[PDB]
């Protein structure tokens, strides 16, 4: 329809360039976020293209922007790469101003901000990347999970999934999850993430990657061995 | 083998004995009535001479005359008289004159066109009902709007009102839509017309709507009848020419449909099925209800459903030697039933390289990889990576 | 030549029909001719530069 | 239809212009890196040649961007030329500021942004260049990467770009060895280059070669571009000539 | 050598079945007193890329074209030179009259 250009509106009121931007997100690897009460776990599919691909120097799908906020992406990998760097200059700059580390609520606005800006204008295309930003505040210890989307609209979810057959993981999540009691133990919450990611890999225990953020600037990336034990618990019970 | 024979036992004897009967009986039919029937033959013969000059009937005036226009060219002011009635004569019919004085001696002819061949199908499908297996919740939906008000009108007067008119089958490719139209029409034994919507575009300008008049002129005489317009998605951006089909025609063909299917004409008692792979391509007023009523949406068959569809295809096949059949289904997620028919196609192709006549379990696993590789492009994970 | 089929080349042409005179409703006709002279190979060349 | 400018997407969330830019690559010759723990060979093939094309006085598909990182080029050489200058300028900027020869990662990541940037902003054309980055940094040792024209990167143990990408990749991974030798790595590059390339005899003059090694005298990093005669001799050894 | 001659409006159908009779005349005659040359001066009426054939006026010309093709195929391997012909445009030609 009115995809010939970005600035022109549409009888249907939907800017097509944003809608197609979403569609692009499904290209990239699945990423899932699940919050606990004392944890957030941020896991992502790390899809292996060939067996010649290094694990020596090849980028992880999960990138720390600052020392207590964590970020995964789903989308156009090319585009994500500058989006993550722009996020980061501001993030660090947040301390230049205030002499306070980066608050997760200020950070989601900013990431949505660079994106909103690109959409508003006409002489740039939007980012084809939806991101999940997980983290805790510096001041406090309650777990926080945010999303940005291409459009420049941001939300908070309890648990949320994006990229590569996102729908099927989303439904899976609803059924398993409880909002009355989110899991209050880091391990059980991890396990919920692994079960999700299992589905989209079909088979892999060397293609599931798990990262965790915990409060007070604890961020850790999990051993490939450690994830396989969790897969071992999930295959036996099934 | 011995199960096949039980079926083969009835089939041979009964029809071949009827054949032997009919052969002897050609003579025998004449013998009980040969003085009403040959009496009638005599009187028929006497008035009409030879030859019987065929003309084509323009129109009758109801008073015992008609105006005919022969193919041999002269027009004649005939009489409707003798072995012919006013109800048997309707425009476009081909009437029988006696040569030496044109008196209408009968009508024995209505169709001989090449055109009507197109619309009709001399069909024999290799999959009939209950090889639509699975998605059964939604086959139940096409039944209610096609099959079951033909089969019992009882139910649709017990509820009162009209039986719902038509349907649109629409969704992703591979979801078994084609096989539905052909198989619900197997059940009913109604006249299955079939025309494609890439054959509703014409390479002559303004003949496109004349063709669309032909589809429900045909439907209405051979009724009760099931008109399949297959792929009416090809109306929105697929067209043969531009300076001898053009933009005017594409819109006109759709205007034409409106008048056929719920215009004055109304043309009650034609069940219409439209398969279209996208309903957001289709015209807003042709997806108006009360000419196609409710829409049935299909989606890439779900994980339990693809068990059904795998059993339909591998019933033909010689089965898996080790068995991994139940795990094939599991690996597939968000995938078509056409992937299943392309997988048993692909298993026996790998088998076909050997030109072995068996099929083993291991061919299955290979064949799934082969055909998944074909689907995914090198610029998808080029664009992305 | 091996299978013993008439190689009938089709192309959408207006020359292969003296009756309808176009290749749009000669798709139906193709099947009935090829059915008399079976087995057959239908070579519908999609040249997509012919017209 | 959607084969226009860069702001616009296709309704399938494809930017046609990145997809075409990929396809640009296989209209310039094959280029192969094979990583080994003894060194990296970079080997390349000429897109075309004639009998009076001079190609023994200079390279033009192997450029040093600095004294420890060098690149093989496949694709439009015009698009390549500007990006090589920008890479090299940055390589020395890093030198001036930190007193270390630039890490392989920082240099690939920079150029991935730049390629991405010409697609994303304005009306400017995307780039249709694949550079195989082969470097040393004292963090990760030996490193191979390649960057898409799309403006992203992946690390490799072997990669092929340029013409005949699929076949050249297949023969490489078929005979690849995990530890390898530098000497074997050079041999496997001629073996593949023979079958993929439609030149009748594989001549020294259709080859450029450079090797980056720290095992040709330790303590130091030695970049050894092969001269025509060295190339000419090693064909003999492998018995193609 | 003998020189012959028509134009496609000398294959004018102004009586029914006139026009195909001309095709048979020129070619049979050429064979007979071979070596020979048939000239068809312009063929922009016979050489029409498309046709209708939904009326009588086409079908007579269409039959001329089809008969024209048939006799050139027979014509091969004779010591005649095969038809000289000329056209105006370059897309008068059928993929059938050029094959
Ligand atoms: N639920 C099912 N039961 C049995 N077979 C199935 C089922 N669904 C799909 N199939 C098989 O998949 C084949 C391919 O699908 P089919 O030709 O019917 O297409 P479609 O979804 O109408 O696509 P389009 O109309 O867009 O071309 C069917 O002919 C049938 O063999
Ligand atoms: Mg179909």
């Amino acid at each position: 329809g009115y995809d010939r250009a970005l600035s022109i509106f549409s009888p249907d009121g939907h800017i097509f360039q944003v809608e197609y931007a979403l569609e692009a997100v499904k290209r990239g690897t699945c990423a899932v976020g699940v919050k606990g009460k004392n944890c957030v776990v941020l896991g992502c599919e790390r899809r292996s293209t060939l067996k010649l691909q290094d694990t020596r120097i090849t980028p992880s799908k999960v990138s720390k922007i600052d020392s207590h906020v964590v970020l995964s992406f789903s989308g156009l990998n090319a585009d994500s790469r500058i989006l993550i760097e722009k996020a980061r200059v501001e993030a660090q700059s947040h301390r230049l101003t205030l002499e306070d580390p980066v608050t997760v609520e200020y950070l989601t606005r900013y990431v949505a901000g660079v994106q909103q800006r690109y959409t508003q204008s006409g002489g740039v295309r939007p980012f084809g990347v939806s991101t999940l930003i997980a983290g805790f505040d510096p001041r406090d210890d309650e777990p926080k999970l945010y999303q940005t989307e291409p459009s420049g609209i941001y939300s908070s979810w309890s648990a949320q999934t994006i990229g590569r057959n996102s729908k099927t993981v989303r439904e899976f999540l609803e059924k398993n999850y409880d909002r009355k009691e989110p899991p209050a133990t880091v391990e059980e919450c991890v396990k919920l993430t692994v079960r999700s990611l299992l589905e989209v890999v079909q088979t892999g225990a060397k293609n599931i990657e798990i990262t965790v953020v915990k409060p007070d600037s604890d961020i850790v990336a999990l051993s490939s061995e450690e994830i396989n034990q969790y897969v071992t618990q999930i295959e036996q019970e099934k | 083998t011995r199960c096949k024979l039980k079926l083969l036992r009835m089939e041979r004897i009964k029809d071949h004995l009827l054949l032997e009967e009919e052969f002897v009986s050609n003579s025998e039919i004449l013998k009980p009535f040969e003085k009403k029937q040959e009496e009638e033959k005599k009187q028929l013969e006497e008035i009409r001479g030879n030859p019987l000059s065929i003309g084509t009937l323009e129109e009758i005036i109801d008073d015992d005359h008609a105006i005919v226009t022969s193919p041999t060219m002269p027009d004649y002011y005939v009489s409707i008289l003798s072995f012919v009635d006013k109800e048997l004569l309707e425009p476009g019919c081909s009437v029988l004159l006696h040569h030496k004085t044109m008196s209408i001696v009968g009508v024995l002819q209505d169709d001989a066109d090449p055109m009507v061949s197109v619309m009709k199908m001399d069909k024999s499908p290799t999959e009939s009902y209950s090889d639509i297996g699975g998605l059964e919740s939604q086959i139940q939906e096409i039944k209610e709007s096609v099959e079951l008000p033909l089969t019992h009108p009882e139910l649709y007067e017990e509820m009162g009102i009209k039986p719902p008119k038509g349907v649109i089958l629409y969704g992703a490719p591979g979801t078994g839509k084609t096989l539905l139209a052909k198989a619900v029409a197997n059940q009913t034994s109604a006249t299955f017309l079939r025309i494609v919507g890439s054959e509703l575009i014409q390479k002559y300008l303004g003949d496109g709507p004349r063709l669309c008049r032909q589809i429900f002129k045909v439907a209405g005489e051979n009724a009760p009848s099931i008109v399949f317009i297959d792929e009416i998605d090809a109306i929105g951006t697929k067209r043969y020419d531009s300076n001898s089909g053009g933009e005017r025609e594409i819109q006109r063909t759709m205007l034409e449909l409106l008048n056929q299917l719920d215009g004055f004409d109304d043309r009650g008692d034609v069940k219409v099925i439209m398969a279209t792979n996208k309903i957001e391509t289709l015209d807003p007023a042709l997806i108006r209800p009360g000419r196609i009523d409710r829409k049935i949406l299909f989606e890439n068959p779900d994980l339990s459903t693809k068990k059904k569809i795998l059993g339909i295809h591998t019933s033909k096949m010689n089965l898996s030697e080790d068995v991994n059949l139940e795990t094939l289904v599991t690996t597939k997620d968000d995938l078509s039933g056409a992937d299943i028919q392309a997988m048993c196609t692909e298993a026996g192709l790998l088998a076909l390289r050997e030109r072995r006549m068996q099929v083993t379990a291991e061919d299955f696993k290979q064949a799934k990889e082969r055909v998944m590789k074909n689907k995914v492009e090198e610029n998808l994970e080029g664009l992305y990576l | 030549h091996h299978t013993d089929c008439k190689f009938i080349r089709v192309s959408g042409a207006e020359l292969v029909q003296k009756y309808i005179g176009e290749g749009s409703r000669m798709v139906r006709e193709l099947f009935v001719m090829a059915r008399e002279h079976a087995p057959s190979i239908i070579f519908m060349d999609e040249i997509d530069s012919i017209g | 239809r959607y084969d226009s400018r860069t702001t616009i997407f296709s309704p399938e969330g494809r930017l046609y212009q990145v997809e075409y830019a990929l396809e640009s690559i296989s209209h310039a010759g094959t280029a192969i890196g094979i990583m080994a723990s003894d060194g990296i060979v970079l080997a390349a093939e000429r897109k075309v040649t004639s009998t009076l094309l001079e190609q023994d006085t200079s390279t033009e598909k192997l450029y040093k961007l600095n004294d420890k990182i060098a690149v093989a080029v496949a694709g439009l050489t015009a698009d390549a030329e500007i990006l090589i200058n920008t890479a090299r300028i940055h390589a020395q900027n890093y030198l001036k500021t930190y007193n270390e020869d630039i890490p392989v990662e920082i240099l690939v990541r920079r150029l991935s942004d730049i390629k991405q940037g010409y697609t994303q902003h304005g009306g400017l054309r995307p780039f249709g260049v694949s550079f195989i980055y082969a470097g040393y940094d004292d963090r990760y040792g030996y490193q191979l990467y390649t960057s898409n024209p799309s403006g992203n990167y992946t690390g490799w143990k072997a990669i092929s770009v340029g013409a005949n990408t699929s076949a050249a990749q297949t023969l490489l991974q078929m005979d690849y060895k995990d530890d390898m030798k530098v000497d074997d790595a050079i041999e496997l590059a001629l073996k593949t280059l023979s079958k993929t390339t439609d030149s009748s005899a594989l001549t020294y003059d259709r080859l450029e070669f450079a090797t980056i090694r720290k095992g040709a005298n330790d303590g130091e990093v030695y970049q050894k571009i092969f001269k025509p005669q060295e190339i000419k001799d090693i064909l003999v050894k492998t018995g193609i000539t | 050598a003998a020189f012959i001659r028509v134009n496609g409006s000398e294959f004018v159908h102004k009586y029914l079945g006139e026009g195909p009779r001309m095709v048979r005349d020129v070619f049979r005659l050429a064979r007979e007193n071979a070596p020979s040359i048939i000239f068809i001066d312009e063929v922009d009426s016979i050489a029409t890329k498309r046709f209708d054939a939904q009326t009588g006026s086409d079908r007579e010309v269409q039959r001329i074209l089809i008969e024209l093709l048939t006799q050139m195929d027979g014509f091969d391997q004779s010591t005649n030179v095969k038809v000289i012909m000329a056209t105006n445009r370059a897309d008068t030609l059928d993929p059938a009259l050029l094959r």
